[PDB]
């Protein structure tokens, strides 16, 4: 299992999580207060 | 003895070397009266791959 | 060497059956290079300028036409059959140059006898600017 | 107003724009029988662009003889004439973050070469630390004053040079 | 004429998932360029490279081409999975030549 | 036609003199380094300019330059 979380904090794994949080977070940030072009 | 200490860390001034005003350990030095004696090691490897180089008294001086 | 061994121009050469790798019309012109070397056994080998050849027990001989083609040849067999070729350079003329062991002992042992040549006592670098020699040619002589 | 240009409410382009982009899906919503999925897509899309164009006018946006919204970047016609949200407040909302990127990168270089193996710490993360400074870069400003006032930011002709 | 096989030559574990570049003499000492990190993308399915021995490379070969085939199965069960809950087929069926085929709702 | 030059900084490697086909460097006995060792250049007639020495130099920067210049039959690789 140690070696298994090494394998996890690997670069290719890690960034994998950041791309599914920066684009999970913005398509939801689009889906809720739709289409945003002037900061209210 | 004629050189920086064993062990030490010095920096270079050769205004050609991949390692100018940058820090090496000293991993010998030759009191036989060689040009460029002392023997100094980097962390960093330069563009061939080699991480070590023989640099002069001169060349050398203290760290930072 | 104790002395340069002069060319045998009639030895046997290996058993092969040719190829368009050859020598052209350069050679016969200008200059081309023969090489020399004695094998214990008949083995084959791979030629630099074409495929596989059968080598003869006893001296042996090529013709190639440029001196790459016959260095290529000796690292092979130095390194494979651990062998000592010598390799010449023949003229048009009929002149005849003995080339690679010039001393007798390979370039990478050293020898007492030998002389430097083209050597600077300085670093590299550490030269003087191009405009210092701008009318004339040569910076690092 | 400024630079001659009409406010998005009071445009007629403007109207046709929209009159114009709801007759397209009108004429495909008829295709398609009332209680159909295809049929709430249509709407839910008119519903959207309905609110696209009200929204844009009820901002003070600035529409050209073209119909379409203008967007102004001198703070100063900006605040006067009170088009702040759209280029000069976006301006400061980036900047937050992309210099939290900047001050969490460059924690995690310096404090993993102060340790063995630093090329490991590269391509295998210490996902831990990383975390840990992720977290806690949010005062990044006052860090950056911090660091240089005190003068430990920049380095002084110890790095390498050419000639 | 004979089936011959080899036990348990290979344990099975994560070890050597943390340990990239194990494959090579060269990239297994580690970076300290950025030129590891390419050549380790480009030289892992060299097998002839890794090591001289035929034997060992004709086992990666063999149990490579089974990796080909489950991810040929997956992209082809797709296909008929995303033609049965996403599509017209149905539709298509009864009318063909004025229908046309949908298989990607968005 | 090309010219070799050798400097100062060399430690008798003789990874030069291997590397080079053309048999256009030779190792020369000298006073300067620990192997007592040192690089020359007596036959550059012959030099190809293919630069593989260079490479082989491991010092920090080159003790063994090939500066390109004029060619010729036997440096443009001409088997005709
Ligand atoms: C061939 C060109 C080249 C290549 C291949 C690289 C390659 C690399 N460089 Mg780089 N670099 C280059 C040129 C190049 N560089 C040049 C020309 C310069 C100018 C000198 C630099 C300057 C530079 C700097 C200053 C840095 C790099 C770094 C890196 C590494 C970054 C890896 C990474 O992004 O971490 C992973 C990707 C991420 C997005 C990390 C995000 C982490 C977040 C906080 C995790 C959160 C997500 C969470 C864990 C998951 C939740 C998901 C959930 C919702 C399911 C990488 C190996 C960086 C490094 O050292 O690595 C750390 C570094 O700081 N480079
Ligand atoms: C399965 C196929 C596959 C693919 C497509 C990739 C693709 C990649 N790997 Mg790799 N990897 C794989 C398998 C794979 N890997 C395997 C089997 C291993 C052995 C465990 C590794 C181990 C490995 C290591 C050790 C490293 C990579 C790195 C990289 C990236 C090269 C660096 C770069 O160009 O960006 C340069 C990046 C910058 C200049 C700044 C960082 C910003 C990046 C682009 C954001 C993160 C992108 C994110 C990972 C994309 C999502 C993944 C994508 C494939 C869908 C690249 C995206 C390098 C890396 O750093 O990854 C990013 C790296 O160091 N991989
Ligand atoms: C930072 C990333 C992020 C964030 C903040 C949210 C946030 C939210 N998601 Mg969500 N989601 C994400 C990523 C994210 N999601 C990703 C990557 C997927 C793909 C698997 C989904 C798939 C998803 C579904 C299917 C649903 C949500 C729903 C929701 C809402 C309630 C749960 C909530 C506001 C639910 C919702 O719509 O709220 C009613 C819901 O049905 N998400
Ligand atoms: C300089 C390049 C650039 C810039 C400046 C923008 C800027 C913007 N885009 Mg765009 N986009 C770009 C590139 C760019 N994009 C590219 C290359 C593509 C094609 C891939 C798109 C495709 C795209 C789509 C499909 C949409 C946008 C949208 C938006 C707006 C939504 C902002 C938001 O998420 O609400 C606010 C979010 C926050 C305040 C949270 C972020 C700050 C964190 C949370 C802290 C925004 C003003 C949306 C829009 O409404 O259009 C006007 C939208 O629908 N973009
Ligand atoms: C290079 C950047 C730049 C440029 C080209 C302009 C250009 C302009 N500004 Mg402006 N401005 C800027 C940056 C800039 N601004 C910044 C950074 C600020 C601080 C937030 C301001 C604050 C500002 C105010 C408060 C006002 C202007 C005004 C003006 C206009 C009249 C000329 C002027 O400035 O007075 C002459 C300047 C001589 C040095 C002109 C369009 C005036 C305006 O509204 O014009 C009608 C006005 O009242 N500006
Ligand atoms: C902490 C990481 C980091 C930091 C602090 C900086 C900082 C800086 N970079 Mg830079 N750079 C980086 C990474 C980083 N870079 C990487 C990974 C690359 C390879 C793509 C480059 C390539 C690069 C170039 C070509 C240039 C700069 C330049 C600059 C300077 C001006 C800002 C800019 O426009 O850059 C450009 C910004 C990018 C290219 C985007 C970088 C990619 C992401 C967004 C940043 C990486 C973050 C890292 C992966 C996350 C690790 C966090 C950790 C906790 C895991 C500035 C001081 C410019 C300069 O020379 O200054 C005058 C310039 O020309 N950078
Ligand atoms: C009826 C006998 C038989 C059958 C049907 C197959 C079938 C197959 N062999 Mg094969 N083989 C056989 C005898 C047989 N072999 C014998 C006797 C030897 C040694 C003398 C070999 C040595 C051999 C090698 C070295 C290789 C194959 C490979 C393959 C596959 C190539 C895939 C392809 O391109 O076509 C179409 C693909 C398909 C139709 C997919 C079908 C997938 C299922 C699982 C096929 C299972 C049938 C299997 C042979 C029966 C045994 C199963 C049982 C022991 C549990 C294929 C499925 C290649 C491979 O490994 O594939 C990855 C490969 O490199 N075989
Ligand atoms: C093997 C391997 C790997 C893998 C890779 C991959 C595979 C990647 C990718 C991936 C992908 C490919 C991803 C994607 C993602 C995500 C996304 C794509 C998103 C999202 C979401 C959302 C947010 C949504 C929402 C929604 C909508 C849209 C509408 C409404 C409804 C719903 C809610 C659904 C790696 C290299 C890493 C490591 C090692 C090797
Ligand atoms: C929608 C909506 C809403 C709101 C929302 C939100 C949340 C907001 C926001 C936000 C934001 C915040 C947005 C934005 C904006 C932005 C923009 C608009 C941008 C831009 C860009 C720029 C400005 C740029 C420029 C340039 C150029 C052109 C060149 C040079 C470079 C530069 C870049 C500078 C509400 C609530 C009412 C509800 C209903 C609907
Ligand atoms: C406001 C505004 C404006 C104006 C502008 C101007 C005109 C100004 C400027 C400018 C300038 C003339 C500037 C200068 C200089 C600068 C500098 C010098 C900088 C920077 C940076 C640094 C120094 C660093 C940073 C960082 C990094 C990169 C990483 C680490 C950390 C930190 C974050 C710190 C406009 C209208 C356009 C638009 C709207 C807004
Ligand atoms: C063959 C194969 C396959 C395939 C795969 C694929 C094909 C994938 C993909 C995919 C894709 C192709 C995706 C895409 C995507 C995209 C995304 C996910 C996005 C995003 C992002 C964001 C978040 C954005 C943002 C923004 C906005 C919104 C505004 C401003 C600007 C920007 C742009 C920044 C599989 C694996 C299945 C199986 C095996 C085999
Ligand atoms: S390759 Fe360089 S270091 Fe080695 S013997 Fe020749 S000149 Fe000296
Ligand atoms: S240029 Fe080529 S042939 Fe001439 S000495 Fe250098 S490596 Fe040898």
């Amino acid at each position: 299992m140690k070696d298994f979380t090494t394998y996890l904090s690997t670069a290719p794994v890690v960034g994998l999580g950041w791309a599914i949080f920066t684009s999970g977070l913005l398509i939801e940030i689009n889906r809720f207060f739709p289409d945003p072009l002037v900061f209210s | 003895e004629i050189g920086p200490k064993r062990g030490s860390l010095v920096k270079v001034l050769r205004p050609e070397s991949y390692w100018y005003n940058q820090v090496g350990k000293v991993v010998s030095v030759d009191q036989s009266g060689i040009r460029y004696p002392v023997v100094v090691r980097f962390e960093n490897q330069n563009y061939a791959g080699v991480s070590t180089n023989n640099y002069a008294l001169d060349e050398i001086e203290e760290v930072k | 060497p104790w002395k340069q061994p002069e060319l045998d121009p009639d030895t046997p050469s290996p058993i092969f059956g040719g190829s368009t790798g050859g020598l052209l019309r350069k050679a016969q012109v200008e200059e081309f290079y023969v090489i020399t070397w004695e094998s214990p056994k008949e083995q084959i080998f791979e030629m630099p300028t074409g495929g596989a050849a059968i080598m003869r027990k006893g001296p042996n001989l090529l013709k190639f036409a440029r001196k790459e083609q016959c260095m290529a040849l000796t690292t092979q067999l130095r390194s494979k059959f651990r062998q000592t070729p010598c390799f010449y350079r023949v003229y048009a003329d009929g002149k005849v140059q003995y080339l690679h062991p010039k001393d007798g002992v390979y370039p990478e042992k050293v020898n007492a006898g030998r002389v430097g040549v083209n050597q600077n006592m300085r670093s590299i670098g550490k030269n003087v600017d191009p405009i210092k020699v701008v009318k004339f040619t040569g910076s690092e002589p | 107003d400024i630079a001659g240009l009409t406010p998005c409410s009071e445009s007629k382009a403007y109207n046709k724009l929209e009159r114009k982009e709801l007759k397209v899906l009108d004429k495909r919503l008829k295709q398609y029988e009332p209680g159909s999925a295809p049929y709430l897509a249509l709407q839910a899309t008119k519903e959207r662009t309905e609110n696209r164009f009200k929204t844009y006018a009820k901002q003070g946006l600035l529409c050209g003889n073209d119909g379409l919204p203008h967007l102004i970047s001198d703070p100063g016609l900006a605040l006067r004439f009170n088009h702040a949200g759209e280029v000069f407040i976006p301006t400061f909302g980036f900047l937050y973050v992309a210099g939290y990127i900047g001050h969490v990168g460059r924690q995690y270089i310096i404090l993993s070469k102060e340790d063995a193996k630093p090329t490991d710490k590269e391509i295998i993360l210490d996902v831990p630390l990383a975390l840990k400074l992720a977290f806690q870069g949010w005062a990044w400003p006052l860090a950056s004053i911090q660091e240089l006032r005190n003068g430990s930011l920049l380095e002084k002709d110890e790095n390498i040079t050419v000639s | 004429v004979k089936i011959a096989v080899d036990r348990n030559p290979v344990e099975t574990n994560f070890e050597k998932w943390a340990k990239p570049g194990h494959f090579s003499r060269a990239l297994a000492k580690g970076p300290n360029t950025t030129t590891w990190i390419w050549n380790l993308h480009a030289d892992a399915h060299d097998f002839d490279n890794h090591t001289s021995d035929l034997e060992e490379i004709s086992r990666k070969v063999f149990s490579a081409h089974f990796g080909q085939l489950g991810i040929i199965l997956i992209w082809l069960s797709g296909m008929y999975f995303h033609g049965a809950r996403f599509s017209n087929y149905e539709g298509w069926l009864s009318d063909p030549t004025h229908i046309k085929p949908s298989a990607q709702v968005v | 036609a090309h010219v070799v030059k050798i400097y100062d900084t060399c430690i008798g490697c003789t990874q030069c003199v291997r590397a080079c086909p053309l048999d256009v460097l030779e190792m020369v006995p000298w006073d300067g380094c620990k192997a007592a060792q040192m690089a020359s250049s007596p036959r550059t007639e012959d030099c190809v300019g293919c630069k593989r020495c260079e490479t082989a130099c491991p010092t920090d920067f080159l003790s063994v330059r090939v500066y390109l210049g004029n060619e010729s039959t036997r440096s443009l690789g001409l088997a005709y």
